[PDB]
């Protein structure tokens, strides 16, 4: 099955 | 360190790389669990690590 992207919380510092 | 894209990824945020099956990404660093920065076609952006396989 195709993967589900994890949630994002952060931009690159 | 390099990885190969196993699954397509259509970005959800403008700082994320668009991925196509077979792309090779040069890995930079972990931003947060599951999300790494890397370079692809001279672009630096974020990508989801469960979409790729790390190469030797």
């Amino acid at each position: 099955q195709p993967p589900v992207p994890p949630p994002r919380k952060k931009r690159i510092s | 360190r390099q990885c190969k894209v196993l699954f397509e990824y259509i970005p959800q945020n403008e700082d994320e790389l668009e991925l196509k099956v077979g792309d090779i990404i040069d890995i930079n660093e972990e931003v947060e669990e599951g999300w790494w920065s890397g370079t692809l076609n001279n672009k630096l952006g974020l990508f989801p690590s469960n979409f790729v396989k790390e190469l030797e």
